[PDB]
């Protein structure tokens, strides 16, 4: 009743081209990493270059799930734009009331899993999943948000 | 515990309350006359001692010892990355129990485990026939960690595999799993040292520590102790030439390095050794470069007026290839420093590079594929490829790497943008000879032979495509007009239009006839084509039609932005062309006055085109990192409002926790 | 042979105005420190000083390999602040021969180390000590360095 | 990396435990009992609880109990005043330093003057504090004082107490006017150390040709000491080395003598300050900027000869280190 405070989050997945329902109940770690950097990508010729807009834009996703779905998992036992739709909530410190919901959506996510969880002792499962943000050539994609704090 | 064995090879008394039997032995070692006062009865045991005693390298006690020196060498061929010779040895028949143990070790080294487990099964069956003590328990540990690895990988493919590889790859027969699970229901390793004959431990007290989970506890404690020990020793003292810092660290480092790596025990691929090597290597580089740049008033350099400089050896490089993810500069260049040392001699490390490259080409060039092998090779190869950039050597090494990366690397684990990142960072410390240019040209030809698919989109996480390869080719050699690209452009008619994007992306590397054909095949209607034409440098000025098109695009942006604001769905526009338009306006490139009616869409646009009516409370500091273009200097050459610029600069550098924000103006004006 | 850095360094003491010789010798730690720190202790003055060169200084010195002595220990078993001298050998990188020695000495030193380790797992003695090099008000003090290799 | 404030405060428990850890010193050997087990604890956590001045903000009573305490009720294997005084200054950022506290450090420094006798142990001051620093310490936050207890102490003594008269001589600003007049007689006239003491305590205001003669005498003594040291191959580092002081005094019009230039080539800072034109800037150790005042850094940034390489070495150091003081001095003054 002192300061062991903490919140929760929702993680929703989806497979494109059909209405497949895949989601994650809870994400404890939920380490979100965003990187912008550059080293050198300009020759420097043509007198007036007239343009430069390079910016390395990567979005990293990480969830831990114990709920895959057998509805399809069993059928597949005997890909798609895993596209991800994060869900969470926000609170106002002045009132501390449930009034706002925050959605985060990614329409093109390709999982980049590492096959090296080599460890001696048996853990509490905890199959941490890490994702990479993939983009097409056309336009848009990356992240989309919806605000639900209307009053 | 009668003597405390310092890892430096010298021994000290710990609990010896009796005669100095180690003192007697060490004083006998240095005296040949006393060595001549013994019969063959003790000589038969002197012969036995000699071998391993000098194999480790114990010299004397800590009192009279002078300048010491340890021997570092690895006979672990599995560590030498030559799998063909181990396959050759595997095909060899059986000789004896010890040889069976070695062969089991190499079978485990290949990754597949079925026949390996069968082999340890038979060896447990017949081990008591030879009544060999230690190897029996070593084989217990063997089969235990083999099963642990199999079940862990199974849990990994257990789920994860279907999403990753698309198909449920079952590399093990269900009968095998049923048998192993029925024979390992209850087995826990704690009593593995409790149920063995009591004559075992009286002769093998030391070796029990490899059974339980204490395989790392005794080791990392001193590591994480000395880490802060030297990190806080820092650069003001605790100073001597060969007793400062990692002195004992190399000792234990290469003493326990080959322990499992030469006895041929199995979990040589475990995150414990990822951990141990990464930490160890970090301590070495840290002591070296804290020596390097330390301030010396008078006595800082009077001590150790020589440096070890961390002259890394082939063994360290292989460690980085095997068990390194940050690989050390990946985070310890954003954090740590670098300045030259000598990346020294090479004996056959180029042969190891080809021992990686040719094995990769043979594997990915063969239809047969082992998923366990691919999973146990992909990460180590990724590390080796990522850190073969800084090496400079006879291009024996370069062309095989380029060919293997271009033609055999899996496309599920990497996209084109990260591929170019690998090839661009390859040339950071290396030039561009003709062979690599030919190889990448052949790769581009293969890509052109691929671009017929009606649904392929070339999805990438970096935004860079095959056009960047021709761009790099022009950057190192402008006069390399292509040959086959002109042929494929000429052979393409107006009926098919799916290659228009690729031809526009790679139009600079085309013949004059190809250029004329593409000019007859040009089309500019949407926004992307204009951006691409500007990118290649073809477009110099702007026609009124382009201004009208950009005004229409801005009007559409406004009429959808107002709708989004009405509902309340904030906008992102990840490919923020509005910032590009702000850049257009700021640099006097477009001198129109019709874009001032759209002020307020984004904070960046307000900062760019509205300097008089902008509030600096919404200043995002990431706007200084988008680039390194001279454009940053041009826009930072401010006099009117530079007070706010220096205010935010001093607020940011008060922490001084980002090296970019300081090295941007380190000596730019100078 | 391959890669390890090795030398030796000894630790020697004495007693001021006495011939007592009782202390640890040849401490592999033999650790030392030096620091100059400044703070806001001159933020305000009569607006006509010359200089004081305050320069708060700090000197740690720790040595540990035990076996101090037994004779003077027994004599004392039944506050001159002692005296300490140090010796270090510097090798020429070009020639690598024993040609040069470095002499270090401090007039005043105060051994002020914590007196409660109490480790669960009994170590091989290991009574680590630390020292603070004191200075009087007359003159000199700190380090008197004599350079050898007069060849 | 260290910001000094954070979310600091929480008077209640930090203040009670501050005074509570202040309390045990009262029951001490100087009062009663020297059990070593108590000193096996001694300070294992508390000399830095003295450094806990920079950390959170305290109260007036915290200022009071952080100070008339230790002055007694303590054993003597010294743990010194360098510590005492640096933490006394380090509390200044926390709160005010007059009526709550100065009304007792006045008596504290008076009782300090009470200490010295003719010839018992000379003086040490451990790290090289000098006790006398109190004269300028009062000037740091306030002006001269009129304290009367040590004034009577110096008004009763007349002779033979050389250590007592010289040590209390450095508390002249807090003396009474009659005390100052009495101490001006039978006082060490022109000893070099006493000359620095007198000019530090504000007794002297301007240099004199006799002071110049004493300065050149010290310079030639240092030169012959360096000559014999080079004969014996000896190097000495002393906390009482004023060569840098002489160099910077010559740099900023304090000494107008031209005969002082003959000693170039003995100390690195001496070459750096006395001869900016011919100085080899490689020997300039960049750690000396810490012990330079704000006005010294400002004046050193107005001259041409210390501008070409100083900015470059500062840039190299601040790229090669994460320290904040050099960064602050380079943008605040050097830029």
């Amino acid at each position: 009743m002192k300061t062991v405070i903490q919140d929760t989050a929702d993680v929703y997945f989806k497979r494109k081209s059909d209405g497949k329902l895949v989601f994650t109940a809870e994400a404890q770690t939920a380490s979100f990493s965003q990187a912008i950097s550059e080293e050198k990508l300009r020759g420097g010729i043509g007198n007036k270059p007239l343009y430069i807009l390079k910016s390395e834009k990567e979005i990293n996703l990480t969830v831990k799930n114990a709920f895959f779905d057998l509805e399809w998992l069993a059928m597949t036992q005997g890909s798609e734009r895993y596209e991800v739709e994060y869900r969470t909530i926000a609170y106002n410190p002045d009132t501390e009331e449930v009034y706002s919901d925050i959605y985060i959506q990614f329409p093109n996510v390709s999982p980049s899993g590492e096959f090296e969880m080599s460890l001696e002792n048996g853990n509490a499962l905890a199959p941490e999943i890490k994702f990479e943000a993939l983009a097409d050539t056309d336009t848009d994609e990356m992240a989309v948000v919806i605000e639900a704090s209307r009053d | 515990y009668d003597y405390h064995f310092e890892v430096n090879g010298t021994v000290v008394r710990h609990k010896n309350k009796g005669f100095g039997y180690m003192e007697r032995f060490f004083e006998l070692k240095e005296s040949c006359d006393e060595r001549s006062k013994l019969s063959k009865k003790q000589y038969e045991r002197f012969n036995a001692l000699f071998n391993f005693f000098e194999k480790n390298g114990v010299i004397c006690m800590a009192k009279d010892a002078g300048t010491l020196n340890t021997s570092i060498e690895i006979n672990s061929l599995a560590y030498h990355g030559k799998y063909d010779v181990m396959k050759k040895f595997i095909e060899e028949q059986s000789v004896s129990i010890e040889d069976d143990y070695k062969k089991a070790f190499f079978l485990a080294c290949l990754g597949r485990w079925e026949e390996s487990y069968d082999l340890y099964s038979n060896i447990i069956l017949n081990s008591i026939d030879e009544s060999n003590g230690c190897v029996y328990y070593l084989s217990q540990i063997n089969r235990y960690r083999i099963y642990q690895s199999i079940t862990q990988a199974v849990t990994q493919f257990n789920g994860l595999g279907l999403l990753t590889f698309g198909r449920h790859y079952k590399p093990f027969t269900d009968e095998f799993l049923a048998r192993i699970e029925r024979e390992m229901t209850n087995f826990n390793i704690d009593d593995l040292f409790n149920g063995m004959p009591f004559e075992f431990q009286k002769k093998y007290k030391i070796l029990e520590f490899l059974s339980d989970n204490q395989f790392l506890y005794d080791d990392t404690v001193k590591l994480f102790e000395l880490t802060n020990k030297v990190r806080s020793e820092m650069s003001e003292g605790s100073y001597s030439f060969g007793m400062s810092s990692d002195i004992v660290v190399l000792l234990r480092l290469y003493d326990n390095l080959r322990f499992l790596y030469e006895n041929c025990l199995w979990s040589v691929s475990f995150h414990e050794f990822h951990q141990y090597i990464r930490n160890s290597m970090s301590l070495l580089i840290e002591k070296a470069e804290y020596e390097r740049t330390r301030d010396i008033d008078e006595l800082g350099f009077s001590f150790f007026g020589k440096k070890s400089g961390f002259f890394m050896e082939y063994y360290d490089f292989v460690n980085i290839s095997r068990h390194f993810k940050i690989d050390d500069i990946k985070n310890l260049e954003r954090s740590c420093s670098i300045d030259k040392i000598r990346f020294g001699e090479q004996e056959k490390i180029e042969e190891y590079l080809v021992g990686i490259a040719e094995e990769i080409t043979k594997q990915f060039s063969a239809n047969g594929m082992n998923v366990v092998f691919y999973t146990q090779f992909i990460s180590e190869a990724k590390a080796a490829l990522y850190f073969a950039k800084y090496v400079k050597l006879s291009e024996e090494g370069l062309g095989k790497i380029v060919k293997a990366l271009l033609f055999y690397f899996p496309e599920r684990d990497l996209d084109i943008g990260k591929r170019y990142v690998w090839l661009e960072r390859l040339t950071k410390c290396n030039e561009l000879p003709k062979s690599i240019i030919s190889i990448i040209d052949d790769f581009l030809v293969l890509q052109a032979e691929k671009h017929i698919d009606q649904n392929y989109s070339e999805v990438s996480s970096n935004g860079l495509y095959s056009r960047d390869y021709g761009a790099l080719i022009k950057h190192f050699e402008k006069n390399f007009i292509s040959k086959r690209l002109s042929e494929i452009t000429l052979c393409l008619t107006q009926d098919k239009q799916k290659q228009i994007d690729f031809l526009f992306k790679l139009l600079p590397l085309l013949s004059t006839n190809a250029k004329s054909h593409l000019l007859s095949f040009k089309s500019v209607e949407n926004i992307n084509d204009l951006m691409n034409g500007i990118r290649i440098g073809l477009i110099d000025e702007f026609t009124p039609e382009h201004e009208e098109l950009i005004i229409e695009y801005l009007e559409t942006r406004k009429v959808n932005y107002i709708v989004e604001k009405e509902k309340g769905i904030q906008t992102f526009s990840s490919n923020d062309y509005m910032s590009t338009f702000g850049i257009w306006y700021f640099l006097e490139e477009i001198n129109n006055s019709k874009m001032e009616e759209f002020i307020g869409m984004d904070d960046q646009y307000d900062f760019f085109v509205d300097p008089e009516n902008f509030d600096y409370k919404k200043f995002i500091p990431s706007w200084l990192k988008n680039y390194n273009d001279k454009l940053l200097g041009k826009i930072a050459g401010n006099k009117h409002m530079k007070h706010h610029v220096i205010e935010v600069l001093k607020e940011r550098v008060k922490n001084s926790n980002d090296k970019r924000y300081l090295e941007i103006l380190m000596n730019y004006f100078i």
